[PDB]
């Protein structure tokens, strides 16, 4: 019968959903939780390079916030 | 090392073009210009032109694919010549290896050199710009001038294409 | 200059060198002349991208488009002396020393 | 009328893919000189800020220019707003 | 121990070719129809992992299905030369396993085995789909039975 | 004025047109089967083709 | 021909602003409102001398008037701006169209406020 | 040009592209940009025979902008130096 | 739909580019003093690495003009370790 | 150095997957094994003899229309300059030039394959 | 950290590829009235495992008369590079992030094309000879449309980046507003994976195996294993271009159910054309696109860069 088919579209269906789960989960993981940083343009990478900096511990995606003002 | 990277591949540039300018079957000299084209590409987008570089790596793509037909139905032999099959191909290579490897080395030694002229052998890094925060692609405005900028540049190139067509049209019938 | 340029320069002589000296097969030549364009939107690109030329980003395109066109003129040319001979051996065009 | 009528219909016939192919192409080169909006295309562009608007120099006769950027005088993006 | 890993490395490898079976695309005569009909929808032979490939480069088994010439005698040596190994021959139908009803016939090869090595013997003639069947199956089970790292281990 | 090296020289055609050659347009020989799908297995079609 | 002048450390050293990108983003509107006139003095004299050395001191009110705006937000409305760029700093492109809930709590307390 | 129809008939067909302080797409300039204008400046409407020798000293750092080769030998001697001093441990560069 | 939806993708771009125009002038002035305190770094220490040699005059402009130019990335990282250079250099071509 | 890594790494694993199938199965070489394949019978004549194209016609064209792509991709670009007026007219007279040539050798029966 | 993510991405493509053939096989099963692989493991979930297994201890051959390094280079290159495809690809999120990861994939493509031309070639072969040149003719007939057609579908997303086609499609999918388009890709990229009723360079009722008629064991494995995993990668970037799925941040994995679904049910209908037609002509195939989709593409990319102009919806640069 034709859903003697399925077992073998899940199982094709369940290895194409790790690679979409796997850098979704890595890449939050990588950055504190939060998205990766794009940065298509340079002013984008300006402000990530600067984020390094500002971070104190050299992680672009360290964030500080009103803490840091004095 | 990793600060030489576009030395790096002008040196698979070079070996590439050795390659194919010693002229063995132009099944091979086909490979190695399309190793050229592949650094080359490498090379043009590391200063920052990913479209130009990605641009003339698709272009030599197509047009390697029909000299390899070409090749196949009008360039072909018995025994086509791999470098090591001829002498004259293989004097060619080992004189284009010997000459690139006796540049790379001084170069890299003295971090200069001078072939004919002066090259200096820091590394290409030395010489980036240290200002860029547009929030833009320089590279990409430029090209898309073309369409504003460059009327008459592509009044001229559209007009020799079509002209193209039409020659190679004529030259072909007999 | 910078030693990126010392490798796109010796890159252009060779297939100028390449070009000039010639072996049996035309198609081994026209490829030289290929090779020639390569190095020299290679080395125009670089000289424009580096010192922000912004509107001259657009020539290594307008060369690459001529190129074809030399290309295509090349291989139609090609075909007709495969078409007489059978090859595209230099060798047999040499009718007009007489 | 009756020689193009005749016409089309033969080429509706034969070749479909081009009679659509040129009536897509004419419709393109047409369209934008009867379309009310092609004008905003080009305001739109240029309301665009890819560069930092450079201030000038108040010499005292610049009624026109503004002095803040929330000031009344200045082009105003309420038509883009609206759009 | 190396007597146990081998001996269930040998059933890896023996389960791997008896279950990934891909006889050549070679048919001579009558035979050839039932051959075709093994594959069609009532056996179904893909259903065990049987595909029919054309290349010899690309093929674990010749089916010799039909009448073997003098004539076609080297193309047919040609091709199973040309298979990789290991390569296994099932010989289907009286012609090819003795020259049947033209034994003797002066243009006749009798027996396909003068010519390749046979693992089976299909009799009939032409032998129902299903008899080649079951001689498919009786290959396999002869895969089942190889002994190629025990006995390697013992050497 | 004839040379040693000159003396194989010819004039050109009255009208520029030299003979046509024959160097070998020679066509591709294929064994079309037999062990073919489309060969039914016994036919070997010998097949000269140009392309 | 010339030794070029540099100023000297001191001369370079100013209280910066330790906030990111994020940070800088959410603030980013109101900023350029509550500063545009300290800014656009800088600016004029970049584009005017041409020179980075020529405009040191405008650039020290730069960073004076940033400063005590963002004093100002840690002040009244710390804990929605804290919210708001938060929100910001989740995005990978740093997006405001995700975060219009958060901007609405933070223009809504800046405005009632200051 | 042989033929200036371009300056005769008021068209620009390509004098837009030939130097890089021309107007650019969004006024994005070059890297030399200020020493081109300086050159251009000094040598127009004088010839060049007289802009060979009285716009020198703008050409030289219009050249020295655009290929660098003073400030290569400027730094190429300075860290030459630097490694010659680090194996004669006379020198700590700093954290 | 299509129309519609890029619309509001212009405006939102507009809002973006504004925010960035803000923000600018303090970037301005940030870049301003990191350049001049490197140049000044490497100004130092090339006192120091040059002192005992014959001629050389420490910090001389290879310019004729007094005018400010702006430096290459060899005039500033000239000194620096590698990973800051690589980084400077080839971070952004480089990132993803 | 992400993407190197990652191009680094596809071809490795490529090749080492050759090597094992190279190095792990029992070989058994010999002449008429590897002899060149034509469905049982020896093959007449080498296959480096010229193979005749009989559209090369098309490909010529191909590398001149490939061009045009080239020439083509920049206009999601050039659709952002404030000068609408002369991009849309160059865009679409290139495209149009594109369209004239593919008419010229469709007419002249160049897309036809020699015979 | 990104080693790893290299790794979640090259393994579950290649089992991705590995069950894609069980699964072809059954749905073409089923589709002629029979079941296809339902012994070797329980529905047949094992048989993909004892294939790869067997073709890999299966002895190796290198033609006597074939090139040796071009014969072995063109198997690792057709591979290599198809895995090469799935990094920029946004699920929701790319491995490598790239601005024209469109053109990427077009340069990657075409590379593709010499691990056909040139294991033909090496194998000195004439079914070979014959399968490679039948490739050039193939890509000749193709690529000129396949990019414009991808131009004008980015003229309403704006860029090259493939992740701002997700944003692009927030709102609708851009197969309504470029149905014309989509109908010509999707039959393009059968022509640009030589799938049916395109397998024009394997052509096996022709050619017997066309340009991998020589090539066994695991050498011929890759060629399968790059050609399969194209089908999937090409039908993702369908789904990509054409069928959007809309993103949300804190949610990344409902994305990636969506997308995965609609990839894999366009994966399907390359299975079902290939048990519905019949096989293309090779010239034929260059006249379709040539004389039907190169007229009609030309004409709907001159209408997909007014349109935006006219109808003031010109998409953002950024
Ligand atoms: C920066 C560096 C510069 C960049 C280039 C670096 C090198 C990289 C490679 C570049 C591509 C090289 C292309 C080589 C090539 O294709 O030539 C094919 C060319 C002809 O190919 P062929 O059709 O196979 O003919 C083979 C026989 O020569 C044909 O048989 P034959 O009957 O002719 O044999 C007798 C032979 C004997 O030659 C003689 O008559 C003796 C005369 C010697 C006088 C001393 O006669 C000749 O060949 C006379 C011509 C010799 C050249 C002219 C010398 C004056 O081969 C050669 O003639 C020898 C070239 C091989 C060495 C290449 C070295 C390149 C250096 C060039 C100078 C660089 C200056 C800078
Ligand atoms: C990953 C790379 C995958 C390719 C690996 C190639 C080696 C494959 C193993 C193998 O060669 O089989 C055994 C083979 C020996 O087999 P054989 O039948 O006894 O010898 C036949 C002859 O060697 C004649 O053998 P042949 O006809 O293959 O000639 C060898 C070679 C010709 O090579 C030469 O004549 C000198 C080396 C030139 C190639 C280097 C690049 C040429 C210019 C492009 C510049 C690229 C720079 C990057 O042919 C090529 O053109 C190969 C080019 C591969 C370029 C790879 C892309 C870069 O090699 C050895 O075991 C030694
Ligand atoms: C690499 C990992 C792959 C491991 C897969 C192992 C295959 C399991 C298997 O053998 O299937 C059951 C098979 C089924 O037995 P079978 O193949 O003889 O069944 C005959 C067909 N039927 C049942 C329909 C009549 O078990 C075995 O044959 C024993 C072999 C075990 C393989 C060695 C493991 C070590
Ligand atoms: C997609 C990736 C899939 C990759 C799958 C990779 C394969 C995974 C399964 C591996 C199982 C173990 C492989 C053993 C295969 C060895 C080949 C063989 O049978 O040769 C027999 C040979 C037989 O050796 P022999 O010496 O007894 O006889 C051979 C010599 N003549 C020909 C003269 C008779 O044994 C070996 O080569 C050594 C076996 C060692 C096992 C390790
Ligand atoms: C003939 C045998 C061939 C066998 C096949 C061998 C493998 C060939 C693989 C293809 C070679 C061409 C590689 C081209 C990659 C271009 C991809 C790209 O442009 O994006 C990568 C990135 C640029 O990213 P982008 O978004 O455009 O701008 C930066 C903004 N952050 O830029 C980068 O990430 C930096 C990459 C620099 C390294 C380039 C090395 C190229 C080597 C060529 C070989
Ligand atoms: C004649 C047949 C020819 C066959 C040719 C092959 C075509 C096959 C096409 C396969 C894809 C068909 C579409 C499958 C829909 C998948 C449904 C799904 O999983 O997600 C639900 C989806 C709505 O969600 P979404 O797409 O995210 O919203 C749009 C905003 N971007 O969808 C809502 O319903
Ligand atoms: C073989 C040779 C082929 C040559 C073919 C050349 C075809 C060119 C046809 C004209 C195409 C452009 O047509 C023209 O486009 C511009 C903008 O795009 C429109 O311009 C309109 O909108 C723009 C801004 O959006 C306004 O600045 C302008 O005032 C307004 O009129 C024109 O109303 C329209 O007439
Ligand atoms: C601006 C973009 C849109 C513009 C479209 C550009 C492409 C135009 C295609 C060429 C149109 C005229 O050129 C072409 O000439 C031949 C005559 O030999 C016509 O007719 C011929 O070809 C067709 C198809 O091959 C045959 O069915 C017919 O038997 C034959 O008479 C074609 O139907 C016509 O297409
Ligand atoms: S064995 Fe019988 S059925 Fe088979 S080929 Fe011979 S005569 Fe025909």
């Amino acid at each position: 019968m034709w859903f003697e088919v399925l077992p073998g579209i899940a199982v094709m269906g369940v290895c194409l959903f790790i690679p979409g789960m796997a850098t979704a989960r890595i890449h939050r993981f990588s950055n504190g939780g939060k998205e990766k940083r794009v940065a298509h343009y340079p002013y984008q990478w300006y402000l990530m390079e600067r984020d390094r900096r500002v971070s104190g511990v050299n992680r672009s995606y360290v964030s500080k916030g009103l803490e840091n003002i004095d | 090392m990793m600060l030489y990277i576009v030395f790096i591949l002008s040196v698979i540039f070079v070996m590439g073009f050795v390659g194919f300018s010693s002229k063995p079957s132009p099944i091979y000299g086909g490979l190695g210009l399309i190793v050229s084209g592949g650094v080359g590409c490498g090379i043009v987008l590391n200063f920052g032109g990913s479209f130009l570089g990605l641009m003339v790596f698709l272009i030599y793509l197509g047009g390697m694919m029909v000299v390899f037909g070409y090749t196949t139905a009008m360039a072909t032999e018995q025994y086509p010549e791999i470098w090591l099959s001829n002498k004259a191909v293989l004097g060619a290579f080992v004189t284009g290896l010997l000459m690139e490897f006796f540049m790379v080395y001084y170069v890299l030694k003295d971090k200069e050199v001078e072939v004919v002229f002066e090259f200096n052998g820091l590394g290409d890094w030395v010489i980036y710009d240290t200002g860029d925060s547009g929030f833009f692609s320089e590279e990409a405005m430029g090209i898309a001038a073309l369409y504003s900028y460059g009327t008459w540049l592509v009044i001229v190139t559209g007009w020799s294409l079509l002209i193209g067509v039409v020659v190679i049209m004529e030259i072909t019938r007999g | 200059m910078s030693m990126v340029y010392m490798n796109i320069m010796m890159a252009f002589t060779v297939s100028l060198v390449g070009l000039l000296m010639y072996r049996s097969h035309l198609m081994s030549s026209l490829l030289c002349l290929e090779g020639m364009m390569l190095s020299l939107f290679v080395m125009a690109a670089l000289t424009i991208l580096n010192s922000h030329f912004t509107l001259a980003s657009m020539m290594p395109i307008i060369l690459l488009v001529f190129a074809a066109c030399e290309a295509a003129l090349g291989l139609s040319l090609l075909v007709m002396v495969s078409n007489t001979y059978g090859t595209d051996y230099v060798q047999n065009l040499n009718l007009l020393q007489c | 009328a009756e020689r193009v009528a005749a016409f089309l219909k033969n080429v509706w016939a034969k070749e479909p893919v081009l009679v659509a192919s040129f009536a897509i192409a004419g419709l393109a080169v047409i369209l934008p000189t009867l379309s009310p909006y092609t004008k905003y295309s080009l305001m739109i562009n240029r309301a665009t800020p890819y560069n930092y608007p450079v201030p000038l120099r108040d010499d005292g006769n610049m009624p026109d220019v503004p002095s803040h950027p929330q000031d009344p005088q200045g082009p105003s993006l309420e038509w883009l707003k609206r759009l | 121990r190396g007597e146990y890993v081998v001996a269930k490395l040998d059933d890896l490898i023996n389960w791997a070719r008896r279950s990934s079976l891909w006889p050549m695309t070679f048919g001579l005569a009558c035979c050839a129809v039932e051959m075709m009909h093994m594959a069609a929808p009532r056996y179904d032979m893909d259903r065990f992992g049987v595909v029919f490939r054309a290349s010899p480069r690309q093929s674990d088994v010749m089916i010799v299905a039909g009448t073997l010439t003098n004539k076609m005698a080297p193309a047919l040596r040609k091709v199973y030369d040309q298979m990789p190994e290991p390569r296994y021959v099932v010989s289907m139908g009286s012609c090819a396993n003795g020259g049947g009803y033209y034994h003797y016939s002066y243009s006749v090869v009798r027996g396909c085995d003068r010519i390749v090595p046979v693992d089976i013997y299909v009799p009939g003639c032409p032998p129902t789909a299903e008899a080649l069947l079951y001689g498919i199956l009786q290959l396999q089970k002869k895969i089942k039975r190889e002994k190629r790292l025990r006995i390697w281990y013992r050497r | 004025y004839p040379t040693k090296e000159t003396a194989h020289w010819k004039p050109p055609p009255w009208n520029d047109v030299d003979p046509p050659k024959d160097t070998l347009v020679s066509n591709l020989t294929l064994n079309f089967g037999p062990q073919h799908p489309a060969a039914h297995g016994v036919l070997r079609l010998v097949m000269e083709l140009s392309g | 021909p010339g030794i070029v002048e540099l100023p000297s450390l001191e001369d370079l050293k100013v209280q910066e602003v330790k906030v990111s990108s994020s940070v800088l983003k959410a603030a980013a509107h109101h900023y350029g409102a509550q500063c545009d006139k300290p800014n656009k003095e800088f600016m004029l004299c970049r584009w005017e001398e041409k020179d980075p050395r020529r405009c040191l001191e405008e650039g020290k009110l730069v960073n004076q008037c940033a400063l005590e705006f963002f004093r100002q937000i840690k002040r009244h409305c710390a804990e929605p701006f804290t919210e708001y760029w938060t929100c910001i700093d989740y995005s990978g492109l740093q997006l405001f169209r995700r975060c219009r809930k958060q901007q609405a709590q933070f223009d809504e307390c800046v405005l009632d406020k200051l | 040009p042989f033929f200036d129809v371009q300056k005769r008939l008021g068209v620009d067909l390509d004098r837009w592209m030939t130097i890089q302080s021309a107007e650019q797409p969004h006024k994005i300039p070059s890297r030399c940009h200020a020493f081109e204008k300086e050159w251009i400046e000094c040598a127009h409407g004088i010839g060049s025979i007289r802009a060979e020798k009285e716009c020198k000293i703008e050409f030289e750092d219009f050249r020295e902008c655009l290929l660098r080769q003073k400030t290569m030998k400027r730094l190429h001697a300075i860290r030459r130096q630097r490694e010659k001093l680090i194996k004669e441990g006379k020198y700590t560069p700093p954290p | 739909s299509m129309m519609k939806w890029n619309r509001e993708r212009r405006r939102l771009q507009i809002e973006d580019f504004e925010a960035r125009i803000a923000l600018m002038p303090l970037l301005q002035a940030e870049k301003d003093r990191r350049v001049l305190q490197m140049l000044r770094e490497n100004l130092e220490e090339e006192a120091t690495v040059m002192k005992d040699v014959p001629g050389w005059k420490v910090g001389e402009s290879v310019f004729h003009t007094t005018r400010w130019v702006t430096p290459m990335m060899g005039e500033l990282y000239g000194l620096r370790a590698s990973e800051e250079v690589l980084s400077a250099t080839y971070g952004f071509i480089w990132y993803t | 150095m992400n993407l190197m890594l990652a191009l680094l790494t596809n071809f490795t694993l490529a090749t080492l997957l050759v090597i094992i199938a190279f190095w792990l199965p029992q070989l058994n070489v010999y002449s008429e094994k590897t002899s060149p394949y034509e469905c049982g019978f020896d093959p007449m004549g080498s296959a480096r003899l010229p193979f005749s194209m009989k559209f090369f016609l098309v490909a010529i064209t191909f590398l001149l229309f490939d061009l045009e792509i080239a020439l083509l991709l920049p206009l999601p670009w050039a659709s952002q300059t404030a000068n609408l007026n002369t991009m849309l007219t160059m865009a679409l007279f290139l495209i149009i030039l594109l369209a004239v040539s593919l008419a010229y050798e469709w007419t002249q029966k160049g897309l036809e394959w020699t015979e | 950290m990104f080693m790893i993510n290299i790794l979640m991405l090259i393994i579950p493509i290649l089992l991705a590829v590995a069950f894609l053939t069980l699964v072809e096989r059954k749905v073409l099963g089923y589709m002629q009235l029979r079941k296809g692989p339902n012994v070797v493991g329980p529905y047949g979930l094992l048989q993909p495992i004892a294939d790869a297994i067997k073709l890999f201890i299966k002895e190796p051959l290198r033609p006597a008369t074939s090139s040796a390094s071009m014969f072995i280079l063109a198997p690792i290159m057709a591979l290599g590079l198809a895995l090469t495809m799935w990094i920029p690809l946004p699920m929701p999120y790319p491995l490598i992030n790239m601005n024209l990861g469109v053109l990427f994939m077009l340069a990657m493509s075409s590379l593709a094309v010499y691990s056909i031309l040139w294991s033909g070639w090496a194998s000195n072969s004439k079914y070979a000879l014959i399968g490679a040149l039948r490739a050039v003719a193939q890509t000749i007939s193709y690529e000129v449309t396949l990019a414009i057609i991808l131009l004008s579908v980015l003229l309403m997303s704006g860029s090259f980046t493939l992740s701002t086609l997700i944003t692009t499609q927030e709102q609708m999918w851009l197969i309504l507003p470029a149905w014309p388009l989509a109908m010509m890709w999707f039959i393009s990229t059968l022509a640009e994976t030589n799938r049916a009723p395109f397998d024009l360079t394997e052509g096996e009722s022709e050619l017997v195996s066309g340009f991998n008629v020589e090539y066994a064991a695991g050498p011929f494995a890759l060629f399968f294993m790059a050609e399969y995993a194209n089908i999937i990668m090409m039908n993702i970037f369908t789904a990509i271009l054409f069928l959007g799925t809309s993103h949300n941040p804190h949610m990344p994995e409902l994305y990636t159910i969506n997308f995965t679904i609609k990839s894999l049910l366009l994966t399907m209908s390359f299975l079902w054309i290939r048990a519905s037609y019949p096989r293309f002509r090779y010239d034929q195939l260059m006249h379709l696109l040539w004389k039907n989709f190169l007229p009609l593409t030309l004409a709907l990319c001159m209408w997909h860069v007014s349109l935006p102009i006219l109808t003031s919806g010109i998409p953002p640069q950024t």
